[PDB]
């Protein structure tokens, strides 16, 4: 259908490789730079959200990352 | 369907030469794959070449690398096969086998009849 | 390198009976081998292809199945033009190795 | 007629000079005009026919990887080679796997390992592209007047027949008048360019089945795949995403082959519209064409016509239609000819006072048979009001009750005017007359800030855009600066987005 | 073939029926829902990460949201 | 011998009362293991042949609709009604459709509309259930010694050889002790309840390849499905999944369906392990095993031996081994019989004072012909060393430099703890002695932070645990409370997760 | 004797105890060894025959392009294809190239363009890889005593003979002392593991020249390359460092491939060493060998003989020798047969008393004919002293001034010291006695700096290090902590390596 | 082909004359006369650069010297 879940919420941490643990650390990454690279003015209105919205600037670029995370896989 | 012909066989001399000409028909030749495949009697089938589309990647196996010359002729619609310096462990029917291609994938498709090659004393 | 062992190639059955022929593997191929209906003087065709299917043109009561160590060739009803040689053939591996030939005889 | 069960009627007004009312033409929605005294006609976009397209990357989705080997060396003799490596219709990859003298070495190291596989893929997908020059639309006219419900979605034969006429438009000829002879002839120019935003719009074919995905999606689709101008074997120019390389030691190590990736890309598709195949002609279902109406040469037609003096006896029900108009067809009982339908509507029937407007304008009967059936639209005004046909003795009368106020009338008009602004944007101010201050200027101002939206949000579904609704909602509640308004134009500009199916 | 792009990113928003709607409104909803609901400690967890995050009484839970927004995702 | 190539060989020794070193078996880390005067064996966990399974909810992804129908009702009578509905063999949704005078009805409204459609599927996956009481593990012991390299991963004939020698732990029985008849008998008692957390794992069928899928993500998968418990015809429980309804009007709308699901249940498999299929018994390569060896009846062969005195040629040139033992083979050229082999280490040759540890412990000759080939192992000191075999003249001497340090053994060391802590955890602590405060109170403490940890995170990916960690990173250097030291605990134990592969 | 010439001999002694001295062995550097009551031997490091050697990556640097293509596309028929794309002996590269009218397309935009060309490689270079296993050491002895200066470099003939001998030191036997039949047997013992850091060092092979290259510097070339395990026809594993395209219009770009490497390579060589091959061994000269010398069967030949009683006239005018000592040639005009030359040194000679060293201890006779030449080798004290040689009258004297100071010399042996303890670094404390706090300790604290030296700085040039100085220098001078000796130890540290050719 | 490795990174520290020892004493220092006497102009923006960092005359200097070292050969 449409919502598999991913079995990678309950890998099977053994000594031998799992299925898919050479394309697992660049999975997410590549969804993420893609996502961002084809819609560059979610960077600035994330970023005037996280302005926006951090009290330090050390809560500001959480913000900016967070949002950043989120709006390429919709959660 | 697929006229798959073979020519060239016939009677050799140990450590003479052959020269395997098969033609084909009955579809698209520049965008097929095309094998050599033997009919050793007494024994199994087995497999002795294969040609890419592109006309210069060629591919034998253990027993013949080294031995066989294995070419295509795109314009006239021809294979070759310069087998040179046989042995008389070599005596099999030679058939001309297509391979399937993007059609029915990892298979010998459709034959050839193959010629008689006997090489002995 | 790898050989393709089967069933013992003598069999002769009527016409119209259901023949299940195995062929046993050497190693793990893992559903990518074929068969071949072939009589003599005569060019053999595809039978199956990838183990499992069939391409157009025979009947559909040929029917293959199994992989990993044994793979098997089955006919529904045996019509008279099937008396033939049969044997299993891999392509996981290369060379690209047959079987052994199976005679199909008359009853 | 043609615009009576849609549940999408717009309608269109206001012609006191020009007579170039612009509509936008949804393929859903069907669009009736009302004129001053020409002929209501009824259009409607029925097809969208994506002629003569070329090829762009055909990607893979059914590999079937066979015919492999594998070469390994000692943990000093370099890395592998195989005749297999130096074609690329074989994938190939290089490992460093731990060899010893169990593995006939001669050392204990990270020996390499060459293996190979022949990449053999099944079933394709081919994804076209659609030129914005050779779409061809076809617009579907229909008049109101002397026609019954039988030809109201029967579309064998226009060519004879007058009442309903079709044209298409090409952008080779957006100079298409339809001829009405006898109606006169609507000028009709439309603008084919400014369609469902083209050139972007690859058309993804697979399985037979046929999508228009963006060009966007269809480049970031990591798959295998070769450029379109191919025939037989071609040449996959990325085989890594669809094989896996699991690691098995002692000098071979297993190509397993991810499977079919159909459904993959299926539920991958979760905004792209469907199409159909023609053949060489991809006819398709939706968009929208900002035309431009010019009824110039719209004449009634029995405008010169004497008042029918017979029965009018009901037939077929008279019946609501979803946005208060009433269909009533009547069959004329007798012989008067090319004549006229005396109809109208009343408040009470001892003054007969006509209040709400009549949709088919002037509606005549073109027959002169005994029995003559004829389809009217009749708008009557909120509360109770009669149908009356006939002129003297012998008229009908079928009591109405419209349900609902001016004020749920209104609203509904705003809710709608609203979904076609968030369907089309820069287009919905496209829906009237020649604008100062209402079509001109605010396509200014929309076309401004559509552009510096959809260049911002731009890329979210409809599930981040509650996601971040609900977060400008919260910023809108709780900040003492001046944009509190900015983060609630932010949060009406995306709910009523959502708000829409 | 593991990272296949979205097309809701670019919705060609149109009158007609998109390929996927009726399965859209919760296709999201059930990767979070089912996720949580498999995985209650992170609920703990991420309240106890934005308690140590946020500064007001309204920023810790749009951090806790924003938390158990994106692990349900891995993105 | 068969713990020579693996690249994750651990030692264990330490046994100076009980005789009782308990390991945990790896499936790619073979274990060797040292005593006072006992022989080294080699202890390899080689399969786990899960036997005779039973089947659960064999999901299905390959659907094909066809032999659909539709029926519909006018805005009043209700919805339709079909014979197709009333068998679970096809799927059917009602919708409701506008519908007018041009659909043949009465009125204008909400005219329902169902439509059905047979549900065929093609190819289904079957996921069979493991039983924790039939694991049939497969554990391959090598004693050290008398053996050249040829057997070393030469597993064909063990029944008549004694130098190596195989045995099952089935739950049924985990006492089982192997016979190496001269060498006396391993005595082994394993533990295979506490696997690879079995009862959890469902073995996934599909495609003719297999799995090992969580309990968990086999039943949140939103398919097709049946009980396994189950024939021919099957009834799937829930077909709303692959199929879609675009509802297109005039009383009958379009069931198209998703196609093959195959990749896109490949690529949710981000996690699983795979396996083979033995026929009925389905063979993988996984998992670890907490056994303990008893050594009370291992014995040195060739104690009572004397010394041989001949030539002992080199063979095969010795290398070093990815640990710094050093893996020489010499064959004895002369006919001594069953005699003993003088092998040591030496820093220097004019005393011959022996300094490395000598893992084949007491190295003999078996044979008795010309030419008898063995295989030691040593393991020499940081720095230079000679290799001294032979007795008098006619040694041999083949200098050796083993590179490093004890300081970088000792990090090494650490780090592989810190790896087999990462992959086991709780079984960590299960590799040594006794304990009183390192095997038990450690395996308690971690025990109830495992728990605590693999119930509060538990979830999570890698990359995830990478976002995590950088969050609990930034909150352990930014708190003015105890909690930092808590948060940089939540810090490393998440972080020497991701470090490893 | 084989040690007179060569500007870098290192004297040895110190054994009262043990007599095994240890002494590494450069190429450029021969060593004399100095005892109590045993002959001063000359020990030499000759050759070094790398042999039987492996390939590795052979890389390519002469590329001839021919028979290219090219093909295009209007910009939206995709990108182009071509069967030369097909093929990876052909290299190929697409890019966009505006198109018009002109080119005869239907757009105006980036069409796209694929060229190919046949990447043929002419001369190709040829990494080998040494295994340090077989290495082949060649060391060659030679004693000091009866024989004249017309055997110190010849070589032809040492079997027969027994004042000079060779050894082999492979890593299979660096068990090897030489049969200095009369003279005893000198006892040795080397070390070719620890050579010149070798499995780190191809065998890089070009035009017919050889080198020693650094595997990294090796593996870090981009160039094409490909595997070494290979015949004719090769694989170019990376073609696109030698080949650039420029792009022109008009649906072909040009492919220009650049020339020949060889120069490139070769001014990238800027620390390879040179070697020559010797057909299938690759006979070197270069690196170390960390020997260590037995004296046990070291005797005196004629310490039973009595003194010569004849003439003793000189010949070939006695030299010094740039360290100080002098080679005396002799020829003795008698008939004494095996005899005993009766030679010191004298401030005056009214006492003859014996000052200087002899460094030929007992120097003898052993022909037996009339004329018999002879060589001997003295050390002077520093100031003025006659050579005395002969017993009574018909002695000879030729007055000697050996100029200098033992300041001098200890600054000399200081500098020499500190030379060779920057060219070896860990092996420069091997050159002494058992050690206990010089030849351990120091050994320890120096590997120890080493380490964390050469993986600090450890890939600076002669330039960069005398950069790296200066910077350290001005730190050195300007700091108010106590990081200035710091700073300063890694200003000697650098620059000692600066002073040194 | 551009760019090369320098061997003399890792040059072999032994007694014998290496393939270029004759020339690396005075390469990579006449390759920045050569450079400087190109460009003379050069040197007074990496005075004026000089000037405006560091500021304790014996920082600057070397800062010059950086500066004019890191031009010739781009680093």
């Amino acid at each position: 259908a449409v919502t598999l879940p991913s079995h990678s919420t309950r890998k099977l941490q053994t000594r031998s490789q799992t299925w898919l643990e050479s394309r697992e650390y660049t999975k997410h990454l590549i969804r993420v730079e893609n996502w961002i690279f084809r819609n560059p003015g979610f960077a600035l209105a994330a970023a005037a959200i996280a302005w926006l919205l951090g009290s330090s600037t050390s809560q500001k670029v959480i913000y900016l990352v967070m949002i950043l995370l989120i709006a390429p896989a919709y959660s | 369907e697929v006229q798959l012909l073979e020519s060239g066989g016939g009677v050799v001399q140990p450590g003479g030469s052959l020269r395997l000409s098969c033609t084909a028909s009955g579809f698209t030749f520049r965008n097929f794959g095309i094998h050599w495949v033997r009919q050793a009697p007494g024994k199994r089938l087995e497999w002795v070449a294969f040609i890419r589309y592109d006309g210069r990647n060629k591919y034998y196996a253990d027993s013949v690398k080294g031995r066989f010359i294995s070419s295509r002729d795109n314009s006239k619609n021809m294979v070759y096969l310069d087998m040179k310096s046989l042995r008389p462990e070599d005596t099999a029917i030679y058939h001309c086998a297509a391979d399937g291609e993007e059609t029915s994938p990892g298979s010998f498709d459709y034959w050839g009849q193959g010629t008689l090659v006997t090489v002995s004393s | 390198d790898i050989v393709m062992t089967q069933t013992p190639s003598s069999l002769a059955a009527s016409v119209g009976d259901s023949v299940t022929i195995t062929c046993r593997a050497s190693e793990s191929v893992s559903t990518v081998l074929n068969w071949y209906q072939h009589k003599p003087g005569k060019a053999p065709k595809l039978l199956i292809y990838a183990a499992s299917t069939l391409p157009s043109g025979v009947p559909s009561r040929f029917s293959g199945s199994g992989s990993g160590t044994d793979f098997t060739l089955s006919i529904s009803s045996l019509q008279p033009e099937d008396f033939a040689i049969y044997y299993c053939q891999q392509s996981y591996f290369s060379p690209r190795t047959f079987g052994g030939g199976t005679k199909v005889e008359i009853k | 007629i043609r615009c009576i069960g849609v549940s999408n009627r717009d309608f269109v007004e206001g012609m006191s000079g020009g007579t170039w009312v612009d509509v936008v033409l949804e393929h859903g929605g069907c669009v009736t005009v009302m004129a001053q005294d020409k002929p209501t006609v009824d259009i409607e976009l029925v097809t969208t026919t994506v002629s003569n397209m070329a090829e762009v990357r055909s990607y893979c989705y059914e590999a079937s990887i066979s015919d492999m080997a594998s070469d390994s060396r000692c943990p000093t003799q370099g890395e592998a080679y195989l005749d297999k490596q130096s074609d690329t219709q074989y994938v190939c990859k290089r490992t460093l796997v731990d060899r010893g003298w169990g593995n006939g070495c001669g050392l204990f190291g990270k020996g390499s390992l060459v293996t190979c596989a022949k990449f053999a893929c099944s079933k394709k997908m081919t994804g076209k592209s659609i030129q914005p020059e050779n779409l061809e639309y076809r617009i579907m006219l229909s008049v109101h007047g002397s026609q019954h419900s039988g030809m109201i979605v029967n579309d064998t034969g226009h060519e004879t027949d007058e009442n309903r006429a079709k044209v298409e438009i090409t952008p080779n000829s957006p100079r298409a008048e339809a001829t009405l002879g006898g109606f006169g002839s609507l000028g009709l120019d439309c603008e084919p360019r400014t369609g469902l935003d083209f050139s972007d719009l690859y058309y993804l074919t697979m399985n037979n089945k046929h999508w228009l995905v963006h060009k966007e999606w269809f480049h970031d689709i990591p798959l295998p795949w070769h450029a379109g101008a191919d025939t037989g074997t071609p040449h996959w120019n990325n085989k890594e995403a669809l094989v896996e390389f699991k690691d098995a030691h002692a000098k071979r190590q297993t190509v397993v082959v991810l499977g079919s990736q159909e459904g993959a890309v299926h539920t991958a598709l979760a905004g792209a519209l469907e199409a159909e195949m023609d053949g060489a002609k991809g006819r398709l279902s939706s968009g929208h064409l900002k035309c431009r109406l010019k009824m110039d040469k719209l004449r009634l037609k029995g405008v010169s016509y004497s008042l029918c003096t017979a029965a009018f006896t009901f037939t077929k029900i008279p019946a609501e239609t979803l946005h208060g108009t009433v269909t009533v067809e009547v069959q004329y009982a007798g012989t008067d000819g090319p004549c006229k339908v005396p109809a109208q509507m009343a408040v009470d029937m001892q003054t007969l006072t006509p209040v709400g407007r009549l949709i088919t304008a002037n509606p005549v009967i073109t027959e002169s048979t005994e029995n003559s059936k004829m389809m009217l639209e009749l708008d009557p005004p909120f509360g109770d009001s009669y149908i009356v046909i006939g002129v003297g003795e012998k008229k009908i009368t079928h009591h109405w009750h419209r349900s609902g106020s001016t004020i749920g009338k209104a609203f509904e008009a705003t809710v709608r005017g609203a979904k076609r602004m968030a369907v089309l944007g820069d287009t919905a101010w496209d829906f009237g007359s020649v604008g100062g201050a209402l079509n001109s200027l605010g396509k200014g101002i929309h076309q401004i800030f559509g552009a510096a939206f959809k260049s911002l949000f731009g890329g979210m579904s409809w599930f981040s855009q509650i996601l971040i609704g609900t977060l400008l909602m919260w910023l809108g509640l709780n900040t003492k600066n001046g944009s509190i308004s900015l983060m609630c134009l932010a949060l009406g500009g995306v709910l009523i987005f959502l708000s829409t199916a």
